[PDB]
This record gives structure tokens, C-alpha cells and sequence, in this order.
């Protein structure tokens, strides 16, 4: 995710997990959505289940 | 007397003069400033 001039951009790519959690082979990342947020993103948090 | 209710009515009937008819007024306010565009016009497309 990034917040250049607003316009929040999200890029995602799901790879069937291999033996290594965060391995090393290359994996491209594709955009999913880009919509004009326009707020001062400074803090970040996650949700659980 | 000397004690007036703040609001009065727009009593409307099918028979007045033009200046007293129930005109329907809708005003559109735009924000044409430097900000990310959200509402745009009907851009026209054509053949190939
Ligand atoms: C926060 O984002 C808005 C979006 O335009 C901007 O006006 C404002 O300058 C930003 N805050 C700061 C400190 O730059």
C-alpha cells in the first residue's frame, strides 16, 4: 500500500505457499484497486479473526 | 401580539398568479478546486 498524492494504491499477489514462509523466489505484484482517499495516513493497524 | 411564531406557511392551491405558484427550485453547488475528481461529465465514445 502507498498514499502518493492521496489515490490509495493496493497491490496483491497470492502464491500457493511453498516450504518457506517468506522464501525468495521472485513474485510480481499486481494492482487491485486505486481510489482517491486524500487523508494523512501516518498510523497503521491490523484486524484479526 | 408582540409574540410571533418564527415560521409561516407557503399555502399552495391550484389557482394563483404566476408569482404565487409553487415553483420547484433545485440548486447545484460544485467544488471546482484542486482535489481528486469524483463526479465527471458524460464523456462521449465512438466507433473504432
Ligand atoms: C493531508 O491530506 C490533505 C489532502 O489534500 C492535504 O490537504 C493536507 O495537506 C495533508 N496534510 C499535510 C500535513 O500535508
Amino acid at each position: 500500500f502507498k498514499n502518493i498524492d492521496g489515490y490509495f494504491k493496493i497491490y496483491s499477489k497470492h502464491t500457493p505457499i511453498i516450504g518457506r514462509d517468506f522464501p525468495q523466489g521472485f513474485s510480481a505484484l499486481e494492482p487491485l484497486v486505486d481510489l482517491p482517499i486524500g487523508i494523512n495516513i501516518t498510523r497503521f493497524q491490523t484486524l484479526l479473526a | 401580539p408582540n409574540c410571533y411564531f418564527p415560521l409561516q406557511s407557503y399555502g399552495f392551491r391550484p389557482t394563483y398568479g404566476v408569482g404565487h405558484q409553487p415553483y420547484r427550485v433545485v440548486v447545484l453547488s460544485f467544488e471546482l478546486l484542486h482535489a481528486p475528481a469524483t463526479v465527471c461529465g458524460p464523456k462521449k465514445s465512438t466507433n473504432l
